[PDB]
């Protein structure tokens, strides 16, 4: 078995925190634990070196944490347009 | 092909 790089790592990190901060109703700093994790994930997907599967579960991983991301931004505009 | 990730990551900042 294989090396997980620290880039990737920090990647990683970040995610399990977002989900922790998420599942918790931390919605804002959820938000930027996503967010600061799709930056890592794009990142080591293009300049790092790995395999299709490897490559594949990035991009997998990548799409979900977008997709949430994106539905709390759009709920943290609707919390602010309340005042 | 990594784009449309990179293009949507951009957009949420």
């Amino acid at each position: 078995m294989s090396s997980t790089s620290p880039n990737l790592q920090k990647a990683i990190d970040l995610a399990s925190k977002a989900a922790q901060e998420d599942k918790a109703g931390n919605y804002e700093e959820a938000l930027q634990l996503y967010q600061h994790a799709v930056q890592y994930f794009l990142h080591v997907v293009k300049y790092e070196a790995q395999g299709d599967k490897a490559k594949q579960s990035i991009r997998a991983k990548c799409t979900e944490y977008l997709d949430r991301a994106e539905k709390l931004k759009e709920y943290l505009k609707n919390k602010e347009k309340k005042a | 092909d990594f784009d449309d990730l990179s293009r949507r990551f951009e957009e949420l900042k």
